[PDB]
RNA sequence: AAUCCUGCUCAGUACGAGAGGAACCGCAGGUUCAGACAUUUGGUGUAUGUGCUUGGCUGAGGAGCCAAUGGGGCGAAGCU
RNA sequence: AACUGCGAAUGGCUCAUUAAAUCAGUUAUGGUUCCUUUGGUCGCUCGCCACUUGGAUAACUGUGGUAAUUCUAGA
């Protein structure tokens, strides 16, 4: 909830700033991650869960809940010292920016993909447990190492797999 | 006399059943209206049917019972309610006369 | 979720009610019932909150020749509310809707039946008040 | 054992009793029978039919103040002393005034010195 | 219901909360402007006569 | 009595500045010392002398 | 001699690249039909019940009457 | 800070209405009203407080109410 100045001090620094976007298919929580981050982080974002944040922007996004209009969000936060000590790359503060930027899913929409993947130098690819690497996460992770991007994967919906699918460990 | 009236009144309307007379004895009270004329004998029988619906199974807890004349529009529910609304009257003055 | 108790109807084909939108068009002339399956010789007829298809008689004439869905919203029979109360209003009269639940126009004259206004929140938050 | 209602006549309306209106206007009546809500209706003026409450109230059929001298204290004071004082002894008062006098003669003492 | 309390002879008047219709039943369907019995508002309040000088309603 | 209510009775916030209520309080009959039977306000705060003050009286 | 449909949940789930998108159990109600019923709302109303009123008639008042049910308000019971 | 007094009826904007209407010249108000300015007049009238009276009410101390407003009450 911090006003401009501070954010201009850290979006000078260099070794900090985190241009990453969140890529998946179609329904993967995607939207329901981002908002989750909103809550924790955020340069004014608060900890609001009221259905789809800002990632929503439009009033037909929302009737649908089908992200149409990639959507640039902005993250702040810090970490532990501890935390920098993992930190292997450049260090300037414990201090983060994140320019979040929420991509469609959609075949369709790999234009928009593009658009983002472009402006980002990270990605964070969705996968559900569930039903594993789908049609448009093999797309877009083309398109992200064309782009020269590097991946950061995370496994969504691990709920439908350990009470709907009742998956016990091994098989996990 | 329910768990929220507490009026000292009895099932008989104002001025008593329309046709029928003055209910003493028991009585059973129905969902809805049975077959026959007023004084008509009717036979209850326990059902023939498994009742386990929860419109069959539903508690009924009764917060009030409509006890106004049904010989017209009645308005009052008790003799007492009527009197501690109309007041005295000409009929109850000129007898307080007569018997002092 | 509680669907809607059966009500005196009151209005069949062929009945002219006010329009209580502000579209322009000052009445409807009601021309069939939503969801009536109906009988020999037997009129559809509507009540309180059902979706109506009806033409306006009196209006804009960009909308005189056309057919528009519509939701009664006040009428003049007397109906039981399921608790005694035989309710019964001034006038008969509907908004224009569509087929989604879209209230065509933007405001509501005069009061809205609990009844049609539970049925269809849009016109519940388009309305006056409730009767 | 609902909410209690009134008809325009002002009788008491039972549930499942009479019948409630409502206008274009916003306004909810209820009537006890046919009768009354004719005669509304009709827009007939309760205040003439004369079985109705309001008749009665009208044509009134069927049908002070105090002085405090409290005394407490002021702000600053002492309860025990303002009382004291304004009961203080009658020659009290009149040894003030003529001391207070005195002090006013010895006053314009000083103010013909400080004329000489 | 809170219920503003104020005695002449000494100020410090006081909010009283309650939640029993059947202790605000002798004020109910009074007037303002008129003595009525305190004596419903325990016998701690029994022998105290109260006058309604003001009120708000629900919405303030 | 109950307490708070029933007890500890704050004073009138001010006295009177009229002199014809201030003698009507006092009892006084004619100018028996009415310079100073007046009240006088003390003022005492932490951070300060206290001093004491008086209204002045009209008519 | 019962009949059919809708809303909620399942579930924006299975299925499916997406778009879309169910079903079984259950819950709340309707359509059409049937068999009753009059507590309530409405209808009727010659209780010719009670007021109101036009014309005429009993000398006037009071009380009534006739006008093929004079008209009109409200209306018990019953029937609906 | 408040009561009281005064001002807030001026200034500024715009030309919609408006065709003997507005308006200009001129003329009357001996057919009227007028805070403010100034000058008059203010012991002219014979009439148990006058060394001067009664109730309060603000502002103020205190309990609040309402989601809200330059909202307000109770003592
Ligand atoms: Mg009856
Ligand atoms: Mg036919
Ligand atoms: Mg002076
Ligand atoms: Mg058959
Ligand atoms: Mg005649
Ligand atoms: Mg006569
Ligand atoms: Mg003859
Ligand atoms: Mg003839
Ligand atoms: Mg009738």
């Amino acid at each position: 909830n911090f006003t401009v100045d501070q954010i201009r001090a850290i979006m000078d620094k260099k070794a900090n700033i985190r241009n990453m976007s969140v890529i998946a298919h179609v329904d993967h929580g995607k939207s329901t991650l981002t908002d989750s981050l909103v809550c924790k982080a955020g340069i004014i974002a608060s900890a609001r869960a009221g259905e789809t944040r800002f990632t929503d922007t439009r009033k037909d996004e929302q009737e649908r809940c089908i992200t149409i209009k990639s959507t640039a969000i902005s993250l702040f936060y810090e970490l532990s010292e501890n935390d920098l000590n993992f930190i292997k790359q450049s260090k300037d503060g414990a201090g983060f920016l994140i320019n979040l930027i929420d991509s469609p899913g959609h075949v369709d929409f790999s234009s928009e993909v593009t658009a983002a993947l472009r402006v980002t130098d990270g990605a964070l690819v969705v996968v559900d447990c569930v039903s594993g690497v789908c049609v448009q996460t093999e797309t877009v992770l083309r398109q992200a190492i064309a782009e020269r991007i590097k991946p950061v994967l995370m496994m969504n919906k691990m709920d439908r797999a350990l009470l709907e699918l009742q998956l016990e460990p091994e098989e996990l | 006399s329910t768990d929220y009236d507490l009026s000292d009144k009895s099932i008989n309307p104002l001025g008593g059943f329309v046709h029928y007379g003055e209910v003493t004895n028991d009585f059973v009270m129905l969902k809805g209206c049975v077959v026959g004329t007023k004084k008509r004998v009717l036979t209850l029988r326990k059902s023939l049917l498994v009742q386990t619906k929860r419109r069959a199974l539903e508690k009924i807890d009764l917060k009030f019972i409509d006890t106004t004349s049904k010989f017209g529009h009645g308005r009052f529910q008790t003799m007492e309610e009527k009197k501690a609304f109309m007041g005295p009257l000409k009929k109850d003055r000129i007898a307080k006369e007569e018997g002092a | 979720s509680g669907a809607k108790f059966r009500i005196s109807l009151g209005l069949p084909v062929g009945a002219v009610i006010n329009c209580a939108d502000n579209t322009g068009a000052k009445n409807l002339y009601i021309i069939s019932v939503k969801g009536i399956k109906g009988r020999l010789n037997r009129l559809p007829a509507a009540g309180v909150g059902d979706m109506v298809m009806a033409t306006v008689k009196k209006g804009k004439p960009e909308l005189r020749k056309k057919v528009h869905p519509a939701v009664v919203i006040r009428q003049r029979k007397s109906y039981r509310r399921k608790d005694g109360v035989f309710l019964y209003f001034e006038d008969n009269a509907g908004v224009i809707v569509n087929n989604k639940g879209e209230m065509k126009g933007s405001a509501i004259t005069g009061p809205v039946a609990k009844e049609c206004a539970d049925l269809w929140p849009r016109i519940a938050s388009n309305a006056g008040s409730i009767a | 054992m609902k909410v209690e209602l009134c008809s325009f006549s002002g009788y008491k309306i039972y549930p499942g009793h009479g019948r409630r209106y409502a206008r274009t206007d916003g306004k909810v009546f209820q009537f006890l029978n046919a009768k009354c809500e004719s005669a509304f209706l009709s827009k007939r003026n309760p205040r003439q039919i004369n079985w109705t409450v309001l008749y009665r109230r009208k044509h009134k059929k069927g049908q002070t103040r105090r002085a405090v001298k409290f005394q407490r204290a002021i702000t600053g004071a002492s309860l025990a002393d303002i009382m004291a004082k304004r009961n203080q002894k009658p020659e009290v008062r009149k040894a003030q005034r003529e001391q207070a006098i005195r002090a006013a003669k010895e006053a314009k003492k000083a103010k013909q010195a400080s004329k000489k | 219901m809170k219920l503003n309390i104020s005695f002449p002879a000494t100020g410090c008047q006081k909010l009283i909360e309650v939640d029993d219709e059947r202790k605000l039943r002798t004020f109910y369907e009074k007037r303002m402007a008129t003595e009525v019995a305190a004596d419903a508002l325990g016998e701690e309040w029994k022998g105290y006569v109260v006058r309604i000088s003001g009120g708000n309603d629900k919405q303030g | 009595d109950i307490p708070g209510l029933t007890d500890t009775t704050v004073p009138r916030r001010l006295g009177p500045k009229r002199a014809s209520r201030i003698r009507k309080l006092f009892n006084l009959s004619k100018e028996d010392d009415v310079r100073q039977y007046v009240v006088r306000k003390p003022l005492n705060k932490e951070g300060k002398k206290p001093r004491t003050k008086a209204p002045k009286i009209q008519r």
